[PDB]
């Protein structure tokens, strides 16, 4: 994901940081789309591939970028919260609420609800 | 001369009666032009189906201001919904003429943008206000849309957001009846005018509230220092009230029958009132009766078992009293 | 459906649309940065789009009730943000009070005038 994201040239065009490039939809967007199929494969990293997705398109949706947002959105199951919350039920211990981890689960419940 | 004038301009109202009567609006119109006159006009003007009319006659004597006629036709003919949709070329004629009537004005200058003015008129209202809570707390809600979206200071507005933010919570002790309650005083929400907190009051004392909790409590003294009823009522006796019933739906005094006087008081609703007093920091001596008007009353041998009872309320009271003071 | 939809986007747990139940203090604040943001830039959006359903199955008391809706303290919106979405609600306001007086009925409260 990184080196994904340092390779071009950086999507931001928000208002509380510096602007980089908006003009639209390119190939930039699909290339940050594909990038997620590696994490949405593997087994272990569901957690890290809906943070990637919330993350980028939160910045989506900031720069005015819905569809890729939409797209990114229907494109993985709606069943990441569920299995989160079965994970960390069934270790039978709680790291106090990971903050991120709330967050990316807020945003998606309030995506789903939009949607 | 002005008898003379007088006469002249009735026997002139006099006169005209059959152009009237037949029709002919626009021969009407073209008569009366010739005069100085506005009413006639604008009256011939509303009552038909000819806007190109009124706005040549408007365009003609714009110099005599040409408007306020018009909105008083508007608005005593019922034509509110035109004077509101009129455009955005008068605004200050129609503050002027809606200055004495609030209810359209707050909106007009809320559309002009005037939105100190907008947000006084709304305060004014919602503090005039008698009955509908519904009306009351929409009103209250659109002062504070007022305030928020108005041009007054930082600190003004902060204050005022809490002023408003406070009357919602006093507005919170009626939002939080039960609907059984409600459904068996047959009245339902968004249908009952602004309850007194007196009302409030006995509603929470008799037997007809779905709840025996502290919340109770709490909201019948916050209702003590809010203001509605208990301004000229003293407070000392509905204090003592307030707390003759803590003790009546007590958990002991009725309920249970043991020998412990240690855990059968804890057990109670009047330690649990007292300890919320004491974590919030409301005197229990000052804003409260004293234990030897509590052991003078008459309550205490109509709703006693044992001498534990007494002794064990009597202690915890005092003690509470010494460490609050 | 869509009424009780869009009821519960905007009575959304916590409060508003969208709002962080832990802060980003030990880890990135940029991800509580672009969800007020959007809330923010969204919470508009609902609202306009919740005016045009309500004026499309006429529901003035609605509408009307949407400006107290949005003026309570649980949806943090208290005029942070953009002046020309603040104009386009006032316009909404004012079509809904004028489509509620053209049937004779003043837009003071939820009925008739006091």
């Amino acid at each position: 994901v990184e080196n994904t994201r340092k390779k071009d040239a950086g999507e931001f065009a928000h208002h509380d940081f510096a602007p980089a490039l908006d003009s639209g939809t390119s190939e930039e967007d699909r290339a940050k789309i594909d990038v997620i199929d590696w994490l949405v494969f593997d087994p272990a990293q569901r957690a890290e591939a809906l943070k990637q997705s919330n993350a980028i398109m939160r910045k989506f949706l900031a720069s005015k970028k819905h569809e890729a947002a939409k797209e990114v959105f229907a494109k993985i199951p709606q069943d990441s919260i569920a299995e989160i919350y079965s994970q960390w039920e069934e270790q039978a211990m709680d790291s106090a609420l990971p903050a991120e981890d709330d967050n990316a689960i807020r945003e998606h419940l309030c995506i789903r609800a939009y949607l | 001369y002005n008898i003379l004038e007088m006469e002249y301009a009735q026997k002139r109202s006099e006169l005209l009666s059959p152009l009237l009567i037949l029709g002919q609006y626009a021969w009407a119109s073209n008569l009366a032009e010739k005069y100085c006159d506005f009413d006639i006009l604008v009256q011939i003007c509303e009552m038909t189906d000819n806007q190109s009319r009124l706005q040549r006659y408007m365009t003609l004597f714009a110099e005599q201001n040409f408007s306020d006629f018009l909105f008083r036709w508007y608005l005593e003919k019922g034509k509110r919904g035109k004077l509101l949709s009129q455009p955005a070329s008068q605004h200050g004629q129609l503050a002027a003429f809606l200055q004495a009537h609030d209810h359209l004005s707050w909106l007009h200058e809320l559309n002009s943008q005037e939105f100190e003015k907008a947000h006084r008129t709304l305060q004014t209202l919602a503090n005039m206000e008698t009955r509908y809570f519904c009306k009351k707390k929409t009103l209250l809600g659109l002062s504070k849309l007022a305030a928020l979206a108005s041009d007054f200071q930082e600190d003004v507005l902060q204050e005022k957001v809490e002023e408003i933010a406070e009357q919602e919570h006093f507005l919170l002790h009626q939002e939080t009846l039960p609907k059984k309650l409600l459904e068996e005083k047959q009245l339902d929400l968004n249908a009952m005018p602004v309850l007194a907190p007196f009302q409030l009051i006995q509603l929470y004392v008799c037997e007809e509230n779905k709840r025996a909790n502290e919340n109770d409590f709490m909201k019948a003294l916050d209702l003590l220092e809010y203001i509605g009823d208990d301004s000229e009522v003293d407070v000392e006796e509905l204090k003592l009230e307030i707390l003759c019933k803590a003790i009546k739906r007590d958990e002991w005094s009725a309920t249970d029958g043991k020998d412990d006087p240690i855990e059968a008081t804890k057990d109670s609703i009047f330690v649990k009132v007292l300890q919320n007093l004491l974590n919030k920091g409301i005197e229990l001596k000052g804003y409260l009766p004293k234990a030897e008007t509590l052991l003078q009353s008459e309550e205490l041998n109509s709703l006693k078992t044992n001498s534990y009872f007494e002794f064990s309320l009597k202690a915890n009271y005092e003690c509470y009293m010494k460490m609050q003071s | 459906d869509v009424k009780e939809k869009i009821y519960n986007v905007l009575l959304f747990v916590d409060g508003g649309w969208m709002v962080d139940v832990r802060e980003d203090t030990e880890e990135d604040p940029e991800r509580s940065h672009q969800m007020v943001l959007l809330r923010r830039l969204c919470l508009p959006m609902m609202c306009f789009l919740l005016h045009t359903v309500l004026h499309n199955t006429k529901q003035y008391k609605d509408c009307l009730r949407l400006a107290d809706i949005v003026s309570s303290e649980n949806q943090k919106l208290y005029t942070v943000f953009s002046k020309t979405e603040m104009r386009n609600l006032l316009q909404k306001l004012r079509e809904s009070s004028l489509m509620l007086l053209d049937l004779q009925l003043d837009p003071l409260g939820y009925e008739i005038q006091s």
